[PDB]
RNA sequence: ACUAACCAUCUAGUAGCUGGUUACCGCCGAAGUUUCCCUCAGGAUAGCAGUGUCGACCUUCAGUUUUAUGAGGUAAAGCGAAUGAACUUUAAAUAUGUAAGAAGCCCUUGUUACUUAACUGAACGUGGGCAUUCGAAUGUAUCGACACUAGUGGGCCAUUUUUGGUAAGCAGAACUGGCGAUGCGGGAUGAACCGAA
RNA sequence: CCUUUAGUCCCUCGAAAUUUGAGGCUAGAGGAGAAAAGUUACCACAGGGAUAACUGGCUUGUGGCGGCCAAGCGUAGCGACGUCGCUUUUUGGAUGCGGCUCUUCCUAUCAUACCG
């Protein structure tokens, strides 16, 4: 068995996006999270896959809620933050 | 050395035991020829394993760091010396004794 | 020094350069080439085997080889010999167009007047 | 695969040449001890202690100094 | 027997033991003979051995 | 909702592993190895042995010596030659590569799409020269090419050369020899010793 | 950009007074690039190669190291017996397969015999 990072396996487009790839041996652009909000949604996954099975059908549906709530919060403060550096 | 130390994972599994380890030796002083008994500060080259002279493995020909201050050499600024190199010269494995030659 | 296809050079392994490093056994060797490159020539070279002979290729570059002149030797041989024989020829007399081996000696006599000989010890003390 | 055809053909001619590697590396410390033995009686301008850097370099720093 | 006394010997005709043969004193031969040494006694014959 | 035992047969199931595998005499007779591919219960090429066909005739050939010339200038003599293993007129011992003919060397001028300032060079051809020692010795139990076929792919010991190491052992490379498939005499006896097949 | 090396005692800053430290100069040495790369007598797991027992005129009562002396070998180096220095001095538990019976042998003898 062997990684597929290691063997040059080219990415495949599926139901999942491949995106934008970037380009093999050259500089990948390091986004950083450091906003708070940003830590929330990485946290708010985590925890979602941590707990995992959950008998309660609403219980479940909060937990999908909180991590949308998280997205939706991000969302909005990058879209602000574009805002602010495109106008001022 | 010291006595309670905990070493790292590298090399957590090696033993060395008391009845082995050793902690002075009968330096001698060629130019003032002399042979005193003095304490070892550090063990500097095993030329035979960097492993043993990581260890403190003492073998024959090994360069050790010794405590000179009881001789009273004088250096050139005017001071004692308080640390010397010194070759160990024995087979301290079939000698119950290490015995040391001080470069100077 | 400029080398063509099909002559003989001479191996001689100098130290100052180790690029190009051939072996002890491929030291000091004999053989012809067969392919020339910018800077390494191809050698062909006649190894022994424990028990016979084969022919190996080796690449060295030119600070090693050098040429050779026993073929040098051998055309001034064939050249000696026509001259003779044509010579011979011309005056009516025959000559030796072969190489002796250098037969034994023939008897003589030497002198003893004024080389009187010296007697000697077993070893020589003064 | 081949890496490893490679590696069990020359397996041994590799123990037996590191051997000599480490007995040439045990023979160029001892020489160069003995040098730093030999240039301390001849003359030598130290400290109280000794250089804190490791050995060799310390060696190497006190031949060239000279 | 090592392989050039073993050439020297099949070429001076010795392929038996007791096996004398007759030759011509030379520069060749004589080194021949002398690298064969270890194995052949050699003289100078007379008229009544020939 | 989901997914034991014995009898006969398929079955003489599947093995690369074990054991065994049936008269005599004669002739010829090994290998334990190079290289390539690939991760096997390994293949391919070359080698040793043999058969057939084709070409010549000791033609030729050769684990050899000699001559010539390399890698070893290694020892030695001298410095009333110069200079100073690193000096040399000279030059050891010791093994070792290559060459030694018609399968030759040249010289001469016709062509070429190559090349050159140019019939100028190189290649392709012509003429000549030696057929009697045709261009060292000794041997020669022939050699070469193509095609095909079988058994082999292990090593142990020792001499010499050499690398390293130990307190001493010892470890590793090159050649050669012995033993494998070898009887016989000798060493009281015997894988490794001596003589000799 | 700092650090080291040798130099003129050539210049600035700081300190102390009857001298220093840090910079400055001459020219050697150290530090395609945020994707990852190099390296280790180290550890863990997995795998490969070599080696596969081993001692067998072996073993016993007198240490090792450095100096001095040292017949010689040699024409610097090897070097015994001693002596000096260290261990080492001016007042008196260790151990982590065992045990018992019988035969015979060894002497490196505890007793008995005889001796200095």
């Amino acid at each position: 068995v062997y990684s597929e990072k290691e063997l040059g396996i080219p990415q495949l487009n599926t139901v999942t996006p491949v995106g934008v790839t970037k380009p093999k041996g050259k500089k990948k652009g390091k986004v950083f999270v450091d906003d708070r909000e940003s830590m929330n949604t990485i946290l708010a996954m985590v925890e979602a896959e941590k707990q995992g099975q959950i008998e309660s059908k609403i219980m479940r549906a909060r937990q999908l809620e909180e991590i949308r709530e998280a997205r939706r919060i991000e969302a909005e403060k990058k879209e602000a933050e574009r805002k602010a550096l495109l106008e001022n | 050395g010291p006595d309670f130390t905990r070493r790292p994972v590298k090399y957590e599994r090696f033993i060395r035991p008391m009845g082995l380890r050793y902690k002075k030796a009968n330096v001698t002083h060629p130019t003032l020829n002399v042979t005193v008994q003095l304490p070892i500060l550090s063990v500097k080259k095993n030329p035979s394993n960097p492993l043993y002279t990581q260890l403190g493995v003492l073998t024959k020909g090994t360069i050790i760091e010794v405590n000179v201050s009881d001789l009273g050499i004088v250096t050139a600024s005017g001071k004692i010396a308080w640390g010397r190199y010194a070759q160990i010269t024995n087979n301290p494995e079939n000698d119950g004794c290490v015995n040391a030659v001080l470069l100077v | 020094r400029t080398y063509r296809v099909g002559d003989i050079v001479d191996i001689k392994v100098n130290g100052a350069v180790q690029k190009g490093m051939p072996h002890k056994f491929y030291h000091g060797k004999t053989g012809v080439v067969y392919n020339v490159t910018k800077s390494a020539v191809g050698v062909i070279v006649y190894k022994r085997v424990k028990h016979r002979y084969i022919e190996k290729r080796i690449n060295v570059r030119i600070e090693h080889v050098k040429p050779s002149r026993s073929r040098e030797d051998f055309l001034r041989r064939v050249k000696e010999n026509a001259e003779l024989k044509k010579k011979a020829k011309a005056e009516g007399v025959p000559v030796q167009l072969k190489r002796q081996p250098a037969m034994p000696r023939e008897a003589h006599t030497v002198s003893i007047a004024d080389n009187k000989p010296v007697t000697l010890a077993p070893v020589a003390y003064e | 695969a081949r890496k490893q055809r490679d590696l069990k053909k020359f397996g041994k001619a590799v123990q037996v040449q590191k051997q000599l590697e480490r007995a040439k590396q045990k023979r160029e410390a001892l020489d160069k001890i003995n040098q730093l033995k030999r240039k301390r009686a001849e003359g030598g301008a130290l400290g109280a202690t000794e250089a804190d850097d490791p050995f060799d370099v310390a060696v190497d720093n006190e031949l060239s100094r000279d | 027997i090592p392989p050039k006394p073993r050439k020297i010997l099949q070429l001076l005709r010795l392929r038996q033991i007791n096996n004398g043969v007759f030759v011509k004193v030379t520069k060749a031969t004589a080194e021949m003979i002398k690298i064969v040494e270890p194995w052949v006694a050699y003289g100078y014959p007379n008229l009544k051995s020939v």
